[PDB]
C-alpha cells in the first residue's frame, strides 16, 4: 500500500539517503543493532537502535538506501 | 523464662498511652484466685471465649464485659433462636455498641440510632468517613477502606445518574481530603441527601464488608445469622 | 512510557443504574398554592366532607401505571421501566451472595442466572417485551388452551 | 345497561390553599418521611 511509506516517513528514525525513493512493491530488510543503558531491570535510561535499512532487487540482491538512528531515555520497551 | 504480659507495658511498644494506664491501674491476682476470671473481673481482668468459643483472657473493660454478656446470651444461644432473640434485644445491644465497644453501629446519626435502610447515601458516606477516616492524621488508617469508600459513590453515581458518565472519582487518592469528595458528588445527585438506599445499595456494601483480602470494618452494619463474626474480628489492634 | 502511567487515562466511566421511584407529587411551598387559590378558601371548607385520592396502582397489558404512563406519554421505556417491566415478565431476577463464587449483587436473567446490568437490558429484552406487552395476537397459554 | 358515569377531577394544589401555612409545611414532612419509608418498601420487596 501507500499508507504504510507515509507512517514510516511519518517517523525520525526512519531515515534515508533520498526519501524520493519508490517503496511500493517494494521489499525492505532491517538488520538493526541495539545498544541501552539500564537503571533499572525493566526501566531503560538509555537507548540506541542503529543499523542499515536493505531493499530487494529484481534480483533480491539487497541492497542499503538508509539508516536507523533511534535515541531516547527512560523507555520501557523498543518501538 | 519469659514474659510476655510484663513488657505491654513499655515504651519501645506501640499501645497507646492510655491503655498502658489501663493495664497497669488493673491489679492482677495470684494463681490461688486465677480460675474465677470465667465468671468476674479478677482483679480488672476476664476470660472470654473466641468466636471459636475458646477462652481469652482481657482486660475487664466496658466493652469485653459486654463481649461476655453477649457470649452467655447470644453465641452460647444457637442459629435459629439468634436472629430473632437479636430482633427483641436491637433497641439495646446497639445502644451498647455505640456506648461501650469498639466496633459500634453503622446505622447512626448524631447519637440517633436507625437501621441501614433508614440511612442515606449522604450520611452512609459521613459516617464512613466519621470511622475509616482520621481528622488528626488527616489520613486514612487503611487503603482497602478508601476503596471500599470509593468504590460505593461509584455506583452511587451509577444510580442516581441518568446515561452514562465519567466518575467524579478517577481515582481514589481524590478521598484523601474527603469531606469535599462527597460534596463533589451530593451536588451531581442532590437527591442523595435526602434519598434513603435501595437494598440493591446495602447487599452490596455488605458483600463489600465481607470482602477477603480487605481489613473488616470498625463498626457494625447489620444483624444477622453472622454477628459474631462482624462483633469479634480483627478486634486487637485497636488498643 | 508504559501503559502503567497512561492506564489511569483509560478513565472509569459509570453506566447508570436503574433507581424506580414511586411518583409521589411535588409539594411546593405555601406560597405558591394559597396565591393560586383564592385567600377565601381558609376556613371555608369542611374537609371531613371534602374527597381526596391518596393511592393508586393498575395492572394491564402494560403492567402497572409506573410504566403504561411511559408507553402512554413517551411511547417508549426508560430503563426505570425496562427493568420493572422485565422483573415482572420473569425475565430478570435478582441475586445477592455469590455465584461462580464472585458475589454478584444485582439484576441477572432468570433462565440462566448469567448475570447482567441494568444498561444491556433494554438492547437484550426490549424487543420480546414489546412483542409480548400491550395488544397482541392472543396467546393461548395465559388462556390454558 | 345505560349505567354510565362522569367523574372529574381537580388538582391536589387548589386544596392546600384551604389551610393555614403550619398546617401544611407540617403535612409536608410527614410526607416525605412516607416516600422514604414506601421507597424502602418496594425495593425491597421488587427483590425477594
Ligand atoms: C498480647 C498477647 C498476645 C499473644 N499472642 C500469642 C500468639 O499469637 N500465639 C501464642 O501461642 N501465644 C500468644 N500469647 C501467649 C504468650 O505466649 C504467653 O503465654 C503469655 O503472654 C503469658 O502470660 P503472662 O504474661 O501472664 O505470663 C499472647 C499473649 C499476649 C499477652
Amino acid at each position: 500500500t501507500s499508507k504504510d511509506i507515509a507512517v514510516l516517513r511519518s517517523k525520525e528514525w526512519f531515515q534515508l539517503d533520498d526519501e524520493d525513493f519508490d517503496l511500493l512493491n517494494k521489499t525492505l530488510t532491517f538488520e538493526t543493532e541495539t545498544e541501552v543503558t539500564f537503571k533499572n531491570a525493566n526501566i531503560f535510561s538509555s537507548v540506541k537502535c542503529f543499523g542499515p535499512i536493505k531493499v530487494e532487487l529484481p534480483t533480491k540482491e539487497t541492497v542499503e538506501i538508509g539508516i536507523v538512528d533511534y535515541e531516547a531515555g527512560a523507555s520501557h520497551g523498543n518501538p | 523464662f519469659l514474659f510476655g504480659s510484663r513488657v505491654m507495658i513499655a515504651k519501645e511498644v506501640k499501645t497507646s498511652p492510655d491503655a498502658k494506664k489501663c493495664i497497669a491501674a488493673c491489679t492482677g491476682v495470684p494463681d490461688d484466685k486465677w480460675e474465677q476470671t470465667y465468671k468476674k473481673p479478677t482483679g480488672g481482668i476476664v476470660t472470654v471465649r473466641s468466636e471459636m468459643g475458646e477462652p481469652i483472657h482481657k482486660i475487664a473493660t466496658r466493652g469485653v464485659m459486654l463481649w461476655k454478656e453477649f457470649d452467655e446470651t447470644i453465641f452460647n444461644l444457637p442459629k435459629n433462636k439468634l436472629v430473632p432473640t437479636l430482633e427483641a434485644k436491637r433497641d439495646y445491644i446497639i445502644s451498647r455498641l455505640n456506648a461501650d465497644f469498639q466496633k459500634p453501629w453503622f446505622a447512626t446519626v448524631n447519637g440517633q440510632a436507625r437501621d441501614l435502610a433508614t440511612m442515606t447515601y449522604e450520611e452512609v458516606a459521613k459516617r464512613l468517613v466519621e470511622l475509616m477516616f482520621i481528622r488528626s492524621t488527616n489520613s486514612w488508617f487503611d487503603v482497602t477502606w478508601r476503596t471500599f469508600t470509593g468504590d460505593f459513590l461509584r455506583r452511587v453515581e451509577e444510580r442516581f445518574t441518568k446515561s452514562k458518565t465519567l466518575s467524579l472519582i478517577q481515582s481514589y487518592s481524590l478521598l484523601d481530603k474527603p469531606d469535599e469528595a462527597i460534596e463533589k458528588v451530593f451536588n451531581a445527585y442532590p437527591a442523595a441527601r435526602e434519598q434513603f438506599l435501595n437494598a440493591q445499595d446495602i447487599d452490596h456494601f455488605l458483600s463489600m464488608c465481607q470482602n477477603p483480602m480487605q481489613k473488616p470494618v470498625p463498626f457494625v452494619p447489620v444483624l444477622d445469622r453472622r454477628f459474631e463474626i462482624f462483633f469479634k474480628k480483627d478486634s486487637l489492634w485497636q488498643s | 512510557n508504559g501503559n502503567s502511567a497512561d492506564a489511569a487515562y483509560a478513565q472509569v466511566e459509570i453506566q447508570p443504574r436503574a433507581n424506580i421511584q414511586l411518583d409521589f407529587p411535588e409539594l411546593k411551598p405555601y406560597k405558591q398554592v394559597k396565591q393560586i387559590a383564592p385567600a377565601e378558601l381558609e376556613g371555608l371548607l369542611d374537609l371531613e366532607r371534602v374527597i381526596v385520592v391518596t393511592g393508586f396502582a393498575e395492572v394491564g397489558p402494560w403492567g402497572s401505571a409506573r410504566t403504561r404512563w411511559e408507553m402512554e406519554a413517551f411511547g417508549e421505556f426508560s430503563l426505570e421501566g425496562c427493568v420493572e417491566m422485565a422483573w415482572i415478565m420473569g425475565f430478570i431476577s435478582y441475586h445477592n451472595g455469590n455465584l461462580k463464587g464472585r458475589p454478584y449483587t444485582g439484576w441477572v436473567d432468570s433462565k440462566t442466572k448469567e448475570p447482567v446490568d441494568d444498561k444491556d437490558v433494554k438492547a437484550k429484552y426490549e424487543t420480546s417485551i414489546l412483542e409480548h406487552s400491550g395488544i397482541r395476537l392472543i396467546e393461548p397459554e395465559l388462556f390454558n388452551g | 345497561g345505560q349505567k354510565g358515569g362522569q367523574a372529574i377531577v381537580v388538582h391536589p394544589d387548589y386544596l392546600y390553599g384551604a389551610i393555614t401555612e403550619d398546617r401544611y409545611n407540617e403535612y409536608v414532612a410527614k410526607v416525605s418521611a412516607r416516600e422514604k419509608s414506601a421507597y424502602k418498601f418496594f425495593h425491597n420487596g421488587m427483590i425477594y
